[PDB]
């Protein structure tokens, strides 16, 4: 068998972006990328 | 493992974080300017990893 999966890769800054975004009620996860 | 950013080793009794984006040196997260929270949601997210300044710029 053989796979392959997409690891996001987050900067401070985008890190701290997303959890603020958690904390807003924003997203449901820091993955959760939508339009 | 010396922190990437002050020099200092990374020991067990701190948050430490390991940059996956391509240099593989550990640093101390409050170095980083990451938020505990930050760390907490980025460290439990299996497909969330972190890059230093470095690597990402
Ligand atoms: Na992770
Ligand atoms: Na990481
Ligand atoms: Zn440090
Ligand atoms: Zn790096």
């Amino acid at each position: 068998a053989m796979a392959a999966k997409v690891v996001y890769v987050f900067s401070t800054e985008m890190a701290n972006k997303a959890a603020e975004a958690v904390l807003k009620g924003q997203v449901e996860t820091i993955v959760s990328f939508h339009i | 493992y010396p922190c990437g950013i002050c020099t200092n080793e990374v020991n067990d009794d701190q948050d430490a974080i390991l940059c996956e984006a391509s240099c593989q040196k550990w640093f101390h997260r409050i170095c980083t300017g990451m938020t505990e929270t930050a760390y907490g949601l980025l460290t439990a997210e299996a497909s969330a990893v972190w890059g230093c300044d470095t690597c990402m710029a």
